């Protein structure tokens, strides 16, 4: 299996800061590694796939790259529509998995 | 574009439950259909999913338990589950799988770009 | 292209059979071939080989007059001594694996009751002009 | 409304670096001989291109790295199963030689005495032979003994310079550049295709270019960079001028039993009196070359600029002098009375041990030759470098260069036939 | 046989195309096919790799379902964000390399189409028999 | 200065070796470990 980590628990942040939090795998998983995002009450959305490929949708603020074990996410300028936990995921070895999620709040 | 969801519900230890989505503006019969569950103070763990060609796949931690099913003709998808623990509460989810980067066949992607709003299941007594 | 291969397998002959090019498109090229002759020969031989095997599969497809796409009729009946199961069981209840032990009995008489497109070549030749 | 169409045989290349098979020339031991390349020749498959400009760059072309690589690959293995001198690297014991000798040959001959073996394993023989002073060292010894092992060149085996064709492999096509003064670089408007280029003789030298092609119509002189100090520039002649080069002393040459199936060749007492190697030069033709350089040079160094020609200065032979193989014998000549003009008799030396290309030794240790050399060679270009009024010199640079500029016209591309386009038809 | 070639590739793609067999007579034999193991080896190894490019582009055509014949229709639509030109202004106006250089964006794309051909063959069974 | 862990452990040998020139020897010596030594 692919044990996922993310870190840190949570990030405490304010507007307008670059920001960024990691994930890690416990077996290289080479770039195949999903981010998501999901808000209290609301179902998940994706926002980067395979480390670095944008998707419609997103807006351009948001990036991250990453391959073998260490991945990164990032905001080039934080906005307050941005607090939100985020996640990632694994599509290199069945069965999928999934890291505990970073919570990202906005000060 | 959306996951038309059904309702939660209550249900005893033991109890067997139908659940379902349907495609609203899109065929299903264009997609691989994953389910996901949600346990309250967790990520998401995939569930079930089912191919283009209705090949299936599933987690040994439901496989005997749970079953995916697909009705293009009404663009419904169903999870028929037995055997339900107070382990299994969880919003259920269903998910369309994300577009691949090159063809694979009934090979799904494992990623998702269209999520459904969530229906909660609680197993007690 | 792992995109996807022989996960086909794990259905049945009929699923199966909708994915067929993705593992043609995959017998061609070895790590090699994507890329002190001690050791290095090796890799010469390999390459060698490989295209042997290929060709030998294509003429043999060119002979029964089966070259060129992935399914061929064949105008040739298929005998009741050879299996005993519903058209249907075998698409819908066997893999592909489970097919080829089943009949492996009958491969050579099969194939060669392929060569009667050699006598329908000859009866197009003659009333073709 | 439009459909995908595939065609297939469309006529489109791109660059590639593939490996080029040579051709040989029909018509027995001399090297090329040996490793064959298939005879070839009614083979002018030469296709004239229409528009198709393309681009050229004769300082990018990997083929100047195969030729080097198969013409050191071929030397080695036509050389290395020959004697392996291990009995020669011993004491010597020398004198001068006596004999009627010239001021300019004055200390350049030894005669050597030292104990050699024998094919018998219980005894050893009283052995002699005379030696130039290039090759020894006074301790005397021989000048590579202390470096590296020496061999004996094999008795028959002859590097003549045989012209090799080269030709593409199936999937690749070798473009032509027909540019009239193309200076190397850039967009080539007249392009032809072919199956296999012309032949191109393996001649190995220094400071001149002998028996190359001409140039067409004017001296053209080019480089990678002209403004560059550090860099070689490359002139060639639109006319050939003849060198004479001459090895006076008839002498011959020993056999020498030196182990069981193993033989040495010593070289034996000069014939006669005794000269100097040397080559001769027209003076006419020497200062019409330079003055047709000089008027080229001006055109990037300045026409009100005065341009001076100076000697080699550097520090070894295979730096400072002319490098020549004739008969087998390697010759440094001196040219210092050649680049003495601002804007002909050659004293030469000979050596038999050739580190050729420095590595580790090789030392092939050319045999005597019996008789005399005659030889005569056509100076077909020049490598010169600046110092920067400004003063060129003769250059440096590996063999790699004498390859470069015949090589400057060719160029191999790969064909990828498959290809789409938008049709109306639809299957 | 140059005798003709790659002279084609001097005009326009219209043009070029009544010629294409001129280019694939020559795909297959190079001069060390026309005709100590050090040097030589080299000859060996090219032969080889010669055979293999060719199979690659053969295989790809087969899958495809365009194995014979130097023009294949498709029955796949051309995307119009491939190119934006008169059909009649690429064939009269332009030259193979230049095309060859417009849509070189889309080339797995369309490949990946071609993928339909599989899709045809399920359905062509289907209504055979 | 060998401890006692060490001891017959280290010998120090020399021996007429071969030299470049083909009509000397010379005088070289080595450490040596017991393990790739054998007394005769
Ligand atoms: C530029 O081009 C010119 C023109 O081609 C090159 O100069 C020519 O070089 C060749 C070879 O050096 C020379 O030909 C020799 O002429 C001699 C005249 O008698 C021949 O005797 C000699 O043949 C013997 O040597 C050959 C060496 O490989 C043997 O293969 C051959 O069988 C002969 O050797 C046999 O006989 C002798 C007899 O004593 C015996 O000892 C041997 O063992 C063996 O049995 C060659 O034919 C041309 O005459 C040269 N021409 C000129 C004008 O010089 C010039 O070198 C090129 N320059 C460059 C830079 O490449
Ligand atoms: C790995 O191993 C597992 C375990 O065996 C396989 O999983 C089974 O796969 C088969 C084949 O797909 C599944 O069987 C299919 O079940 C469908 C479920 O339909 C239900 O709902 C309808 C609604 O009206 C009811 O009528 C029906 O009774 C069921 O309640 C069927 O619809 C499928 O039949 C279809 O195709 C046949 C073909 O001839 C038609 O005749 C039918 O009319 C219909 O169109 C079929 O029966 C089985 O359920 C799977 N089990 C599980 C737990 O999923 C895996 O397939 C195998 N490998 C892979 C890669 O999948
Ligand atoms: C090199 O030295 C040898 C040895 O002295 C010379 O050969 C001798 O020449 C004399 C001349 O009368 C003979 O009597 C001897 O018998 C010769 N000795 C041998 C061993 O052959 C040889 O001539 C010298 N060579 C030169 C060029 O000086
Ligand atoms: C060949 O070896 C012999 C033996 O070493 C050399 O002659 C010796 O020279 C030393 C010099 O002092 C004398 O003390 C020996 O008595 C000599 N021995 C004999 C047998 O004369 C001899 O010079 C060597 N020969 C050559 C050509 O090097
Ligand atoms: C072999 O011996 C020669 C002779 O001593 C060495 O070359 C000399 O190196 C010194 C170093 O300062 C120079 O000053 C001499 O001029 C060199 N001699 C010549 C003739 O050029 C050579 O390096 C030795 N080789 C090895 C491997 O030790
Ligand atoms: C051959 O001549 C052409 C024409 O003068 C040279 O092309 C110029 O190269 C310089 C190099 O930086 C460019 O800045 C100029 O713009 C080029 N000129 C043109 C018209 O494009 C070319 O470099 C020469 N090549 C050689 C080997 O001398
Ligand atoms: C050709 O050589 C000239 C001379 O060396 C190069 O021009 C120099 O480039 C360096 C690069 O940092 C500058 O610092 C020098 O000031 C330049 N010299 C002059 C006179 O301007 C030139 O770039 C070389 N050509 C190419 C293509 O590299
Ligand atoms: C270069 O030419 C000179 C002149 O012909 C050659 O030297 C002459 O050789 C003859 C031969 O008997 C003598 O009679 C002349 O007196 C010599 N002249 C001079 C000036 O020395 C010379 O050998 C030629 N060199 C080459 C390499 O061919
Ligand atoms: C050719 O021989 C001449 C003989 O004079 C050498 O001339 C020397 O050249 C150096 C170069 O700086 C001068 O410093 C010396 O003073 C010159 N010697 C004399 C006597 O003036 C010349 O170098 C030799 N060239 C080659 C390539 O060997
Ligand atoms: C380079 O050219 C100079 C100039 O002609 C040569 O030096 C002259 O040599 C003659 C010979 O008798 C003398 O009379 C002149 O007086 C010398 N001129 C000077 C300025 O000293 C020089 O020898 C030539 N160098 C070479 C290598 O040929
Ligand atoms: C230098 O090149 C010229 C030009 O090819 C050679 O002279 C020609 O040789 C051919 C050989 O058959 C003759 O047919 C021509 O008539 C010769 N031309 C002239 C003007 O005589 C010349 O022999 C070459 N010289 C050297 C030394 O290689
Ligand atoms: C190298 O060889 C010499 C020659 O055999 C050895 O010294 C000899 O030892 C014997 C022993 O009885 C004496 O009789 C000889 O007189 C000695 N010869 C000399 C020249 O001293 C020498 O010990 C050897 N060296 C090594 C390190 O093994
Ligand atoms: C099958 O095998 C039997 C064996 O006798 C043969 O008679 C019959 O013609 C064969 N063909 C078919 C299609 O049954
Ligand atoms: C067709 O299926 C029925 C189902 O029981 C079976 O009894 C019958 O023998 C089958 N036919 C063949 C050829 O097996
Ligand atoms: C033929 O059938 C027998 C039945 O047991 C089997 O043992 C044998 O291996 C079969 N041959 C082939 C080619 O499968
Ligand atoms: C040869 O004569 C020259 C003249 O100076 C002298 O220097 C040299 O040492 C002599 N060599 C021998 C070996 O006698
Ligand atoms: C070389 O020798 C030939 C022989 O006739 C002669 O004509 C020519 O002038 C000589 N070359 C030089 C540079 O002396
Ligand atoms: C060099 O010659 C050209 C020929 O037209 C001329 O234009 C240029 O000005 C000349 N340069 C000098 C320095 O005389
Ligand atoms: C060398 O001298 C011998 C002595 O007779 C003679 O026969 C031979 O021809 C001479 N060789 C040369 C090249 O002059
Ligand atoms: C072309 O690409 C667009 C991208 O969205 C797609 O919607 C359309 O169906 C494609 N096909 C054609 C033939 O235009
Ligand atoms: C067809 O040609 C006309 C000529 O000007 C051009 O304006 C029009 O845009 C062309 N159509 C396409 C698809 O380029
Ligand atoms: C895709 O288009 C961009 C546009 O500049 C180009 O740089 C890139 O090389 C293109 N890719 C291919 C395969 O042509």
């Amino acid at each position: 299996d692919v044990v996922m980590t993310q870190s840190p628990g949570f990030r405490s942040v304010t507007l307008k800061e670059k920001v960024s939090i990691t994930c890690q795998a416990s077996q290289t998983i080479g770039t195949n590694l999903h981010w998501y995002q999901q808000k209290p009450g609301q179902s998940p959305k994706l926002l980067i796939k395979y480390s670095s490929q944008s998707i419609s949708g997103v807006p351009s603020r948001f990036s991250g790259s990453g391959s073998g074990t260490d991945f990164t996410l990032t905001i080039n300028s934080l906005e307050a529509d941005d607090a939100a936990t985020y996640y990632c995921q694994q599509t290199n070895s069945f069965p999928c998995t999934f890291g505990p999620g970073t919570k990202v709040e906005i000060k | 574009v959306q996951l038309v969801q059904s309702g939660g519900a209550l249900v005893q230890p033991g109890a067997s439950l139908r659940l379902s989505c349907a495609a609203s503006e899109f065929s299903f019969s264009t997609h691989d259909m994953h389910w996901v569950r949600q346990a309250p103070g967790k990520g998401l763990e995939w569930v079930s999913g089912i191919n283009i060609h209705g090949g299936t796949y599933y987690p040994d931690s439901v496989k005997g338990r749970f079953t995916i099913s697909r009705d293009s003709a009404k663009n419904s998808l169903y999870l028929q589950m037995s055997s339900l623990r107070d382990g299994d509460t969880a919003v259920y989810f269903c998910a369309r799988g994300g577009k691949p980067i090159y063809y694979s066949g009934g090979y799904p992607s494992w990623y998702f770009d269209l999520w459904g709003p969530g229906t909660p299941i609680t197993i007690s007594s | 292209v792992f995109l996807g291969f022989l996960g086909a397998a794990g259905s049945t002959m009929g699923a199966a059979s909708m994915t067929l090019t993705v593992q043609a498109r995959n017998l061609l090229s070895g790590i090699v071939q994507q890329q002190l002759t001690v050791w290095g020969i090796k890799q010469l031989q390999a390459r060698v080989l490989a295209v042997e095997r290929y060709l030998r599969d294509q003429q043999l497809l060119g002979i029964w007059g089966c070259s060129g796409k992935l399914i061929c009729c064949t105008n040739v009946p298929w005998n009741s001594s050879w299996s005993n199961r519903n058209l249907s069981e075998i698409w819908d209840n066997m893999t592909w694996l489970q097919w080829d032990k089943e009949i492996s009995n009958y491969t050579q008489i099969i194939y060669g009751l392929l060569e009667e497109s050699q006598n329908q070549q000859e009866k197009n030749e003659q009333d073709l002009l | 409304n439009l459909w995908v169409t595939v065609y297939y045989g469309v006529p489109v290349w791109k660059d590639a670096e593939t490996t080029l098979f040579c051709a040989s020339d029909a018509k027995k031991h001399n090297v090329w001989a040996t490793h064959a390349c298939v005879p070839t020749d009614p083979n002018p498959q030469e296709i004239h291109l229409e528009n198709v400009t393309e681009e050229f760059n004769m300082w990018k072309n990997n083929m100047v790295e195969q030729m080097h690589t198969d013409i050191i690959s071929l030397w080695d293995q036509s050389l290395k199963p020959c004697v392996k001198l291990t009995p020669l690297c011993v004491t010597l014991q020398c004198t001068n030689v006596t004999n009627n000798i010239t001021d300019d040959m004055r200390g350049e001959l030894k005669n050597c005495s030292f104990n050699m073996t024998t094919e018998l394993r219980d005894k050893k023989q009283k052995v002699y032979s005379l030696f130039y002073r290039l090759d020894v060292v006074q301790i005397y010894r021989l000048i590579n003994c202390n470096t590296s092992a020496i061999t004996q060149a094999c008795p028959k085996v002859s590097f003549e310079p045989i012209p090799i064709h080269y030709c593409a492999p199936a999937g690749f096509a070798i473009l032509k550049c027909k540019d009239k003064k193309f200076n190397g670089t850039g967009p080539c408007p007249s392009v032809s295709t072919v199956q296999c280029t012309h032949g191109i003789k393996p001649v190995v030298s220094t400071q001149l270019l002998l028996n190359g092609s001409l140039a067409e119509e004017e001296v053209m002189i080019r480089s990678e960079n002209i403004t560059n100090n550090a860099k070689n520039i490359l002139v060639q002649f639109n006319t050939p001028v003849q060198i004479n080069c001459t090895r006076p002393n008839n002498n011959t040459r020993k056999s020498i039993r030196i182990g069981p199936g193993q033989w040495f060749y010593a070289t034996g007492d000069i014939i006669g009196d005794i000269r100097q190697a040397h080559c001769n030069v027209s003076k006419a033709t020497w200062n019409e070359t330079l003055g047709k350089v000089v008027k080229q040079l001006r055109k990037h160094f300045g026409n009100n600029t005065i341009i001076r020609f100076a000697n080699s200065s550097g520090g070894d032979l295979e730096v400072t002098t002319h490098s020549f193989n004739c008969g087998g014998e390697f010759f440094y000549c001196n040219t210092s009375g050649l680049f003495n003009s601002t804007w002909i008799t050659l004293p030469c030396r000979i050596k038999q041990i050739i580190n050729m290309w420095q590595r580790i030794g090789q030392a092939m240790y050319a045999p005597p030759i019996q008789g005399v050399i005659r030889c005569v060679s056509n100076i077909t270009g020049l490598i010169l470098t600046r110092d920067g009024t400004e003063t060129f010199r003769p250059g440096g640079g590996d063999m790699r260069d004498n390859w470069r500029s015949e090589l400057y016209k060719y160029k191999v591309v790969k064909i990828e036939p498959l290809g789409v386009a938008p049709t109306r038809c639809k299957r």
